[PDB]
């Protein structure tokens, strides 16, 4: 794989992934947040073939947290073969048996809606081997359902982790601060005022002007939900994703086809972040309208 | 019978709690406005979502969730009906915190006297948490979330709870409930006051340090060196610069309210605080005495024993920013 | 298509929706055939009236993910990894790409939709479906099985807008799905001519829109306490009238202490006065 | 049946209105209405045979689960079996019979998780979604050769109560599964009367009682919050003591007033002792 | 192996040192609390070799409690063996064993995360026999699940115990005040103002005034934390090892760095620390920029 | 066994320790309730061989109680084997039926930290026997576990039960109804303004006047912590016991090594008990240091 493969159809900046990369080379953990719809799920599979540099998804595990998620499925644990039950060695601990099989080469783990998941609760142990500086077998640990303490676990050091954690929601947050310092936050924005973004636009023959006007129009309406960071944060401000997918049939972005999907997705999503306001609701709405 | 307008008395709460439109509101009693914040305030909180803490949950079930405890498993034979005893973190809104909004908002149904606004839209309210459980509350309950694990927007709710539990008297009927007549005493108004200050002038005189300082008399006694039974001495508030100290004793008293002899029994103390006081930097000692009055402001300095010293009123009522420049222009004069 | 009270640009903006994004969420009070409509719409889609195709699932509190997709559940010798319907209904479509197999999920909004989908949350939205987009299950024993929404799957949540629950807003869930509003829809022909085909009186039918209506915008006007999505619907009056008994006003008075009185009792709690004048306007 | 009914012939002819078609039903009432012989003859009344086979009774609690109602593993001599439940056995003898209608009655039903305990069940309950078209795969059945489905015969009676003030607003599962229907004590009609002026009573005495309860029913429903009208007192004290061979009097009902009214009274003020001895004194003159 | 190769390139004092030495050895029982990035788990591994007084790994073990130890994983729990359950002693049992093997060489046990399990859950028993005056045979107590036959467990003499709880998840804090009798607890001061962090940048190729100016606006900042208790206590406070790290390939430390650092993980800190105005953010992330 | 020996170096009066013998003969059933570091784990060793009169191990038993602690480990219960399951009496019916043996001779069970675990769920049915008055054959009961009716368990008249309880958590505020009525609480006082404490540390070499000082400051901070109730009771006032250890060595009480004490161990213990109000912890915290 090669990088300018990803990048044609990606509307992040070039400066954000070489940032993104330069941390996660040295860090060697990193936490992208941004509100739904900017791609972070997909960025994520790409960024993996570029750091490793080949198109390998046997190197690359991608699993998406929840609420009943545990140490025993993630690590180790205890689980029922049958009659009899067994030590079950996780999914998290696969791949680090198979990433010690070949050091030289990277193999990442992609963590989706990280923040969701008892993030102590679940890594534990790993929480401390997890570091840059604390890799490899002289900081070697024995587990809880390890047989004895010889048995221990180390992390290698090849092994590179992603999460992505959306910023929608202030109940579910990364508080631990802790947990905090072994990732390196690495905020995306919205990324409307792109090239790549115009020109995917005006490549399923768009007009330039519509173009302009629609990103001038979300930026101000993003600059006015960042304002209120009592209320809400620029981590709730809208992506693009909904603006870019529906157009595969060769459709063209017209007026009236921004006109159906302000009606049917943002115009409801306007009343949830304005609930108090019904004549903020119409003003920024008519405002993309007229 | 003259007391503050109810509408200026939330600005003080404000800074004594450490952390909006009221202009709307056309209920000028307070428990309109104290029901309007938390009602809206809770509204507030929805929007960007309320805390779930993990609780941990070991219980009985048809399978494996989680960890299964081996011990309690095989002990009450529960392998057998198929069912194991395994622990895990089901998520709730049950915690503490969001159980007492819920409790204080059916006190707050039940007050006889509610506006029907109010009373309506925390009725919604009251439906729209369903899992939560209703709780009789105490200030234990409340105690024991002083670890403040919660945001900083919780915070200030919670302590808008706690005014209204302790402030909630049983009126006509068994059910209901009354508020209480909070203005008229004024040990409790006066101790906000004191609370009003200190925390106040933290934010704004950001050139001077503004600490509480514990004295100790500078008496010695042959019986006992120990002098417990002396009066404990504690200021108000201390406001320290580098140019020039000073200590406040502010006091509410209702005789003062009427514009005749003064009530400045509070001086007594304040001078045996100066003497107890020994500067290092001996730069100089102030102090201020700082009543609230409606009517009116007056000013006045006096040199008595050595001691520069100002007795000064505030005209609560005026207008809040007015009081919040009349403040710092008060204090502007003294710190000099 | 010949006794849905909807207009036909309502079911027309749907197909075209639910094609386009897959996954949509019709949203609004008990008693406008939500059920009716997704059965009905369900059959359109696959082309032909197969039931075997289209599964149906009402949530509840209590529902979970041990359920749904996978779970550790007995079998008669001991436990077992258990297939959740979901993963043994996308099994079967698996089995068959072609057609188009339905998934219709009712009383969406009490269970936390987080924690029943969880790993599918990400997977279900339509441009995510394919081996590509595949992930290992949390009680997978291998990390290299793993689950993918096929393409012919789509989804359509029914959610009752009477219980809005101020515990959990989920701004990307709602990223997923498109949401759809649906109204009573008392004035629309379709429900008339049905009603006028039943041996009533075109008068009556006249009078019970009006009546009903004034309620409706009574309770459209607090937006804060209620909404559309709290007001009445009108299934009540579809049934109980095809066994012949033609409609009457007291036929009306019937349902009106039967059905609505409690409705209203919920919506204008502790305020009887309002109850017992709402009520009487109806029967006049 | 009908006659020996207390309550007013006009609400039985409600109430099978409404179960026939809506064939989900729940009664709530104050404790010691009947509530369960109540729903036995009117189940009886719907059958029109008085067949008690028919007729199953559940009363559910906390601790009351999907295994014991449904299906669940339970031990053999060696192992575990799958033990079908009641409502799975019970509705398969009713698949037999389509034609005959088969009643279920479960008591103090707030008291459990509905959810909880139907699981699955609590759609294909709702009477839109009856019949073998509504097939769903039971939790455990393990193989997809058997599905449940609950047949439009069964007619499901629930009882329960108003008595507790600590109870909240009832589930929401419930209100849209139910039909609710409120019983009153029922003092007032002429059938609890001609059931003591068939014993003989005093109409003085029948009439002063009428009055009597009346005037405590009326001021315990008086309160709006804590005491409503679901708090006031019923009528099943006075049947069970008075056919049984002893003839009513003054004195048998003053011993009734200590038995059951007096602590009643005190349960539900529980405030005022001097509030209860006005009212306890002027129930027996 | 002597205090000096260990304090050669630690930034903590040496008044902690011998300090943790003396409360160390009369109560052989410490916890040392403060917010991550001080070296907690950094020095710990170093004080066991000094005590021994070799570098040897025997007699030391090492674990992190991950709220999901338990009794029965620390001391006396049952296993599934192949059809049916066995007893297993745990890993703490194990390794008492072995340190009454031989009394004369000290044995450290060295437990990172304590503060999240419930302590009283998973002693158990050992919490009263922890204490250095309770122990010995004197004190020999039998466990739960310890055969019929009497065999009693206590803790050796010899033993030490280390324990490093974080202070900045407030609610995971010892509230068990008859366990916090047991430990010795050891504040950790961040480590900026001291010259051995100071002397270890100028080392690697730094200016004297960027680095006191660095030290001296971080100190500030935490000032401002301590200043608040209500959310952010003084054990909040920002660590050193941010600063530490990335610095090993012989990239200089520069505005360009500190502004690599700044943005990308403080910048995300102060944000969830403040979450009331970002001018506060944006005041201190300019001063640490300016 | 010499009660010379045994009160001397007690700290505690001799007036409580005979009225514990008072209810400990009449009643048999105790509970010693004071907060950590008031000796009563300390005490609760020597009232035992005081009853005997004798130095003796087998007639004594010593346990603690925690969350894992169950009826099937305290009295009986099956244990399995590979595959089989044995039954297994536990340790208090093995207790009792060596005290049946000896019935003259007084025998003594020790239950440390009892309010941990519920009382019900270990004893249970023997809640019943326990009580003093419902003892012996007359009262005697069959087991769950037993195979038959025959074989019965009741407790005889010479054991008596101790149960060492602490007051300093708030879940215990809500004390658990079956200790009240079948167990006599004591009060067991911090003891600072005692003879015996004073003349143990001048015996250590210790000034008379600095020791009335520290007297004086911790009986005064002490009333401060009972004052109040909401937060801290008179329950979590400080025990005797920090200060007693570490002068093995012989070295002399100074503020040298005060200092070491307050900051390890009662000014972090401040911090968790005032923390609304730092500035109290500095208030206290350094008049002590003075
Ligand atoms: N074609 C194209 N699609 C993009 C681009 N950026 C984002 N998207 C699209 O937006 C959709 C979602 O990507 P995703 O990472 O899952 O967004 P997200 O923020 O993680 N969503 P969520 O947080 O809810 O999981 C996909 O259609 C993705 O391809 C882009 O640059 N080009
Ligand atoms: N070279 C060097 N590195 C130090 C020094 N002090 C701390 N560090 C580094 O800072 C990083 C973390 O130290 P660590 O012990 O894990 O802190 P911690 O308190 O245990 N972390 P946590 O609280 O999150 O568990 C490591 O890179 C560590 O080596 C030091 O004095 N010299
Ligand atoms: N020499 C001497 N030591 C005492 C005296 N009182 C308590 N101690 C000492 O204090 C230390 C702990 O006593 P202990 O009984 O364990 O307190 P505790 O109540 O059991 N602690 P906890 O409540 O935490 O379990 C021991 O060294 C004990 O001997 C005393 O009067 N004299
Ligand atoms: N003809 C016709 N029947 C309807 C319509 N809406 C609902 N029904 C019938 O009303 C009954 C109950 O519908 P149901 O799904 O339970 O109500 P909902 O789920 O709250 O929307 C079924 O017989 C529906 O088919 C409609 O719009 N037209
Ligand atoms: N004969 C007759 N008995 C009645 C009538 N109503 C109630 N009862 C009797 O009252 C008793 C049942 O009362 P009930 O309230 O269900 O008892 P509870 O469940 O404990 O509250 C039985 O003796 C019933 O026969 C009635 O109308 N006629
Ligand atoms: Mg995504
Ligand atoms: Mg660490
Ligand atoms: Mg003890």
């Amino acid at each position: 794989y090669c990088l300018e493969d990803a990048l044609n159809d990606l509307f992040i900046p070039e400066t954000t992934i070489e940032t993104i990369l330069k941390r996660l080379t040295i860090k060697k953990n990193i936490i992208l947040q941004g509100p739904p719809g900017v791609g972070k799920t997909f960025v994520a599979r790409r960024l993996a073939y570029l750091l490793t540099g080949e198109k390998a998804p046997q190197r690359v595990n991608m699993v998406q947290f929840h609420q009943s998620y545990s140490y025993e499925d993630f690590i180790q644990g205890y689980r029922p073969n049958g009659v009899g039950f067994r030590r079950k060695d996780g999914i998290f601990y696969n791949f680090c048996q198979q990433a010690k099989e070949q050091p030289e080469k990277k193999y990442i783990f992609i963590i989706d809606e990280i923040n969701r998941a008892n993030l102590s609760k679940v890594f534990g142990e790993v929480m401390m081997l997890m570091e840059h500086d604390k890799r490899g077998e002289n900081w070697s640990v024995p587990l809880t359902y390890s047989e004895n303490d010889e048995e221990r676990f180390y992390v290698p050091e090849n092994v590179y982790i992603i999460g992505l954690m959306n910023t929608a929601d202030r109940s579910l947050a990364v508080v631990d601060y802790a947990l905090r310092r072994r990732f390196s936050f690495i905020d995306i924005e919205p990324g409307f005022d792109t090239p790549q973004f115009r020109n995917f636009l005006l490549n399923k023959k768009a007009e330039p002007s519509f173009v302009e006007s629609l990103c001038q129009k979300m930026n101000e309406l993003n600059q006015e939900i960042s304002k209120e960071a009592t209320i809400l944060g620029k981590g709730f401000r809208i992506g693009h994703s909904y603006f870019c997918c529906g157009l595969e049939d060769g459709t063209s972005p017209d007026t009236q086809w921004l006109n159906e999907i302000v009606m049917t997705d943002i115009a409801p999503l306007l009343e949830e972040y304005f609930f108090d306001d019904p004549y903020k609701q119409q003003k920024w709405t008519n405002k993309l309208l007229g | 019978q003259p007391v503050i307008p109810v509408r200026n008395i939330y600005y003080m709460l404000t800074y004594a709690w450490g952390y909006a439109n009221l202009e709307a509101i056309p209920g000028n009693n307070l428990l309109d406005i104290l029901g309007y914040v938390l009602n809206k305030g809770v509204l507030q909180l929805s929007r960007r979502g309320l805390e779930l803490d993990y609780n941990p949950n070991t219980e009985i079930i048809p399978g494996i969730k989680g960890r299964i405890e081996f011990a309690k498993t095989i002990r009450g034979f529960h392998l057998n009906h198929g069912k194991t005893v395994s622990t895990f973190d089901m998520l709730n809104e049950d915690t503490l915190a969001n159980r007492i909004i819920k409790s204080t908002l059916a006190i707050l149904i039940k007050h006889e006297k509610l506006n029907s606004t109010i009373r309506d839209e925390a009725r919604s309210l009251y439906r729209k948490l369903p899992g939560i459980s209703t709780l009789h509350l105490t200030p234990q309950h409340f105690s024991y979330l002083n670890g403040g694990k919660n945001t900083r927007y919780y915070k200030f709710v919670i302590s808008v709870c706690k005014f209204i539990v302790n402030n909630s008297i049983p009126g006509q009927n068994k059910g209901h409930y009354r508020f209480y007549d909070f203005e008229r005493n004024e040990k409790e108004m006066s101790l906000l006051y004191q609370k009003f200050l200190y925390e106040f002038c933290r934010r704004e005189l950001t050139s001077a340090n503004t600490t509480r300082s514990y004295l100790k008399w500078d008496a010695s006694s042959i019986s006992d060196q120990s002098l417990n039974l002396l009066p404990r001495m504690e200021t108000d508030i201390t406001i320290r610069s580098s140019e020039k100290i000073l200590i406040v004793d502010a006091k509410y008293y209702k005789s003062i309210f009427s514009r005749e002899k003064f009530h400045s029994q509070n001086l007594y103390q304040l001078m045996n605080y100066l003497w107890s006081l020994k500067p290092e930097n001996g730069e100089n000692i102030g102090g201020l005495l700082i009543y609230p009055h409606v009517d009116t402001a007056v000013k006045h300095r006096y040199k008595i024993n050595g001691f520069d010293i100002g007795l000064c009123t505030v005209n609560l009522g005026q207008e809040w920013p007015c009081i919040h420049q009349e403040l710092l222009d008060i204090f502007d004069e003294y710190l000099k």
